């Protein structure tokens, strides 16, 4: 079933937003694909039958880039067949972006204002998925602690040649 | 060998000219840094403890002219801390691997008196 | 059916007086739709907006200042009201709670 | 062909227990140990001393991207990691004007000149805390260039030691620091440019004010239990010295306690840095008393380090006063034989962690090395190791080792990866610094937060 | 590229969505322009009351 | 053992100084921030104490 929380953003400059908030969701229970955190084809598939929500990292460089409308374009899409409105959730961060240059499968929306503060923003984040009723797992530090060394404590790794 | 007194050490150095092209085994042990010329310096303690070895330090001396010390020992330091920024692990490693190496009397060593 | 009270307030500053008065409301059992307290996030917010003010608003609350009259948003939300009002032949509908000092009967939108 | 043995990296504890190894990257993903509810700010500055901090506490509210974000860790924002609010509204601002701050300064006696202006700044902030309801966490002291620079017996260590016996948090923020873009060298340039260390700027300005703010960043779980791990410092006074102890232990609950041990312990003697019997009794008797106060029973080893040797004599005092059943180790740490490895091939120095054992009682440590984790060593230049000599006591030269670098991870003062020597020692120094920079204290505090 | 935005309006042009966010842009873009006369609404639809339209 | 102190003086003395010296220690020992010191005293310390 649906139950992963899709992350769509620029590949090289909004890699560390995204990081920090599919560990943090992920430390919350919920199931988080990012293709920075795990082609195309493999990308449609998710949004298509595997996305539940679609949060777009939204930023200057985030709608001029050709392949996230794309994801844009296919999340429109599914957002129709599920028949719920609350599919796409803006988040907002970069500081020069006002709501006047948004592209116009996302202007209709509210975004979520992560421009001030992220742990607000955050926190505004899990207020929109408890009220849609997001199914979340047990944030166990254990499956969670894997992802947590694949994406850094696992770095940590020390190269064991002479 | 040109002698630079230290605070508590013996500093040893290459008067400019002594070497050929002032360098040695293609490693640059005397350069020079703007209107001062630097000079790659070691200093050497014997020591016993844990197995008998010679312990050498790096250092850097400067000249005016590649011929006599700044006799100011501020300078010196302000000269050093920034020659200091450019040289690197391989670039240290090489200076006084190269710098020994002069030393060397026969092939593989060198005696002292 | 139709029991909800909206509320129209200024986005910025009106937020402390409204989040007050929606909560007070909420606990004397008065159903209320507020645009930052009720709205989903990632929602067409007009399409909801309006949708709401035409169906599930009974009473419309505008708390009245300075700048929530001279708010683009908010007269929107009037203009709706007054439309839904004429349907609903009840001229006891909007209500402008008037809360700025500077405020006086004196610069208020004809509406 | 000499065989270098390696110490893994110790892990530290974070929010609900979480382990990882970089405070930057634990706490920006975990959060700290202990959360507080929040941070009432307090400034002792000018007006634009103020604004520059409201200033720069709206900026680290956002997220702060340093130039190389790969190497060094971005910063998410104060609340984002700590999880309390530090809001710049919230300051309960004491005004100091550059007029009083001139007539000071003018004053022929130097030394008055500096009591003066450190009595300026306590004295306002002993008003504030005795007249102003508003609860103040941490106050944080905007001091002008002026002061830095003109008054050179010391400000810091003499306005961080005057307020300890009315037990008040402070935190010393130089608008240089703060304003760094606005103070520069008439080159057109910041005097001390920090724009591609900016994030790790705001990560050890955040780390300070939090811990002096009573919450707990980041706690050790890798040291072993039941060990009072206890550094001493001899500071000079001119021809008396001072030493200082700081302590590190587990608890019952397992865990890391981390608070100075001192007390007053005078010695004025030909040969310097050692202790007479009575004072060496006086302090591990002291040490002793706070472990048990804390667990009850008394510990099972005494892992006393310094930077000095021990004499026969205070060994002796400390045996003496030492219970049974509890052993003693004395490890001298030392950081001047320059044993500097280059690598063979290639252009990044030898890792941190890296250890070589002289025999059974002696070892070098490279508590300084190149860090893997943020890809940046912690050494511009070759590093320097430390050696670990067991001095007195039986002890393992490995597990010395892995205690030393477990110790070398608790600087509470910096956001770095870890520290070059154990931080009992360099707590203890701060200690030194602070409690011989005023009269003698009849009990000082033992808490770092009112020293770092 | 433009300079006036008309909507043809209808008991059906309200209802798509995807009309509705040309408006929406336009909006946006109205404020860009302060062009308080940008969008001017074209109403063919007699069946429309003319007064059931979005707030915009 | 406070509480059998012949004198007057030295009862109320030593009562005051056992909970403040807890007090006064904990804020400069410990690293927690307590804001307001709650002495929940036992019943025994008002009247016995008098
Ligand atoms: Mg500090």
């Amino acid at each position: 079933a649906r139950n992963k929380i899709f992350i769509s953003h620029a590949a090289p400059d909004d890699n560390d937003f995204t990081k920090w908030l599919a560990l943090k969701l992920i430390a919350l229970g919920y199931e988080v694909w990012c293709d920075v955190l795990f082609f195309w084809k493999v990308i449609d598939k998710e949004i298509r039958e595997g996305a539940i929500k679609f949060l777009l990292a939204t930023s200057e460089i985030a709608i001029k880039r050709d392949g996230v409308l794309k994801e844009i374009a296919v999340a429109e899409k599914v957002k129709k067949q599920l028949k719920d409105d609350n599919f796409i959730i803006p988040l907002i961060i970069d500081e020069n972006l006002s709501y006047d240059d948004l592209p116009p499968e996302i202007i209709r929306l509210n975004a979520v204002d992560f421009k001030k503060s992220w742990a607000v923003g955050l926190q505004d984040l899990l207020k929109a998925l408890d009220d849609q009723k997001v199914e979340k797992n047990s944030p166990d530090p254990d499956k969670s602690n894997a992802l947590y060394q694949q994406i850094f404590l696992h770095n940590k790794g020390i190269i064991e040649r002479e | 060998v040109r002698e630079y007194p230290m605070s508590n050490k013996m500093g040893y150095w290459f008067e400019k000219g002594k070497l050929e092209k002032d360098k040695f085994n293609k490693v640059l042990l005397v350069g020079k840094q703007k209107d001062k010329h630097w000079h790659f310096g070691i200093s050497a303690a014997g020591k016993l403890y844990p197995f008998p070895v010679l312990m050498i330090s790096s250092h850097i001396f400067f000249t005016k002219d590649g011929k006599e010390l700044i006799e100011s020992k501020k300078i010196q330091h302000a000269a050093r801390r920034r020659q200091g920024k450019n040289w690197w692990n391989d670039d240290w490693r090489n200076k006084l691997l190269a710098f020994v190496k002069y030393l060397s009397d026969d092939e593989n060593s060198f005696y002292l008196e | 059916a139709r029991n909800k009270i909206f509320i129209s307030h200024a986005a910025p500053d009106d937020n402390d007086f409204t989040k007050w008065l929606a909560l007070k409301l909420i606990a004397l059992g008065y159903e209320v739709w507020c645009d930052v307290l009720f709205l989903d996030k990632g929602a067409d917010f007009w399409k909801v907006i309006d949708k709401e003010i035409r169906e599930g608003a009974i009473k419309f609350l505008l708390a009245t200042s300075e700048i929530a009259i001279k708010r683009d948003g908010v007269l929107k939300e009037i203009a709706v009201a007054e439309k839904v009002k004429k349907q609903l032949k009840d001229d006891n509908f909007i209500i402008p709670l008037i809360i700025d000092e500077n405020l006086s009967y004196d610069d208020l939108p004809p509406e | 062909m000499k065989e270098l043995i390696y110490i893994h990296e110790p892990n530290i504890l974070f929010a609900n227990g979480q382990k990882c190894a970089d405070p930057r990257d634990g706490l920006a993903l975990f959060g700290p140990f202990t959360k507080i509810y929040g941070i009432k700010s307090g400034v002792v500055g000018t007006q634009y001393g103020l604004s520059i901090f409201k200033n720069y506490i709206n900026h680290i509210q956002k997220p702060i991207y340093n130039a190389n974000n790969i190497t060094r860790p971005m910063f998410p924002g104060f609340e984002a990691v700590f999880g309390c609010k530090w809001d710049a509204d919230n300051v309960v601002f004491k005004e100091v004007t550059k007029e009083e701050i001139e007539k000071i300064l003018y004053t022929e006696s130097n030394h008055k000149r500096t009591y003066d202006l450190v009595s300026l700044f306590i004295n306002k902030i002993i008003t504030a805390n005795k007249n102003e309801d508003e609860k103040v966490d941490v106050w944080f002291l905007v001091i002008p260039d002026e002061i830095y620079q003109y008054c050179r017996a010391q400000f810091h260590d003499q306005l961080k030691a005057r307020l300890l016996e009315h037990t008040i948090p402070t935190q010393i923020l130089r608008e240089s620091t703060l304003a760094w873009r606005d103070f520069k060298n008439k080159f057109g340039a910041p005097k001390r440019d920090f724009s591609k260390i900016e994030g790790h700027l705001a990560w050890t300005i955040s780390t300070a004010a939090f811990y002096k703010a009573g919450g707990k960043p980041w706690k050790l779980s890798d040291i072993r239990s039941g060990v009072c791990y206890l550094g001493l410092v001899y500071k000079q006074i001119e021809p008396k010295n001072a030493c200082c102890a700081a302590q590190m232990f587990l608890d019952n609950g397992d865990g890391t306690v981390f608070k100075g041990e001192v007390g007053p312990w005078y010695n004025q003697e030909k040969h310097e840095f050692h202790l007479n019997p009575k004072e060496a009794k006086a302090l591990l008797t002291q040490a002793l008393n706070s472990y048990k106060e804390q667990n009850g029973v008394f510990p099972k080893e005494i892992f006393i380090h310094a930077k000095t040797k021990f004499n026969g004599q205070e060994w002796n005092a400390f045996q003496e006063v030492t219970p049974e059943g509890t052993n003693l180790v004395g490890v001298t740490i030392t950081k001047t034989k320059p044993l500097k490895l280059f690598k063979s091939e290639g252009n990044y120095p030898i890792m941190r962690g890296n250890a070589f054992i002289v025999n059974e009682r002696s070892a070098f440590l490279w508590t300084v090395g190149y860090v893997p984790k943020t890809e940046s060593t912690l050494s511009m230049e070759v590093p320097n190791p430390i050696f670990i000599e067991i001095n007195k006591g039986e002890a393992d030269i490995e597990q010395v080792l892995k205690d030393v670098l477990a110790l070398t991870k608790l600087n509470y003062n910096a956001c770095i990866y870890a520290d070059g020597v154990p931080v009992t020692l360099r707590f203890a120094d701060k200690i030194g610094e602070i409690l011989t920079a005023s009269t003698e204290l009849k009990a000082p505090p033992l808490a770092f937060k009112y020293y770092i």
